[PDB]
């Protein structure tokens, strides 16, 4: 029927499988390295996308 | 060294926990349960303990 096919594209999967996986490449920009505070616990420096 | 297993072999790649007083005590178990056990690692002398 027209309406459902309009929004949701058909994707046939054989009954031998059980799902489909998405492997996404993503390019990043990030600064430096986790610098010592001479302490026990550390935060991670945010790794940021380039499209943003 | 053919007759001893201490002549060769050394661990300079092990990432063994090391204790520093007043800096990372919140990561190691309280020393009121089990005192720290000294370890020999290369040329270094330091104390290690279980991770809480």
């Amino acid at each position: 029927h027209e309406f459902a096919e309009l929004f949701y594209r058909t994707y046939i999967v054989t009954p031998d499988q059980a799902g489909f996986q998405l492997s996404i490449r993503r390019n990043l920009v990030w600064e430096g390295w986790t610098g010592e505070g001479l302490s026990g616990e550390k935060q991670e420096i945010s790794k940021r996308n380039i499209l943003q | 060294g053919l007759l001893d297993y201490t002549t060769l072999e050394t661990n300079s790649t092990e990432l063994i926990p090391v204790i520093q007083s007043g800096e990372n005590d919140e990561q190691f178990i309280d020393p009121s349960v089990l005192p720290a056990q000294t370890v020999k690692q290369g040329k270094d002398t330091f104390d290690t303990n279980f991770l809480k």
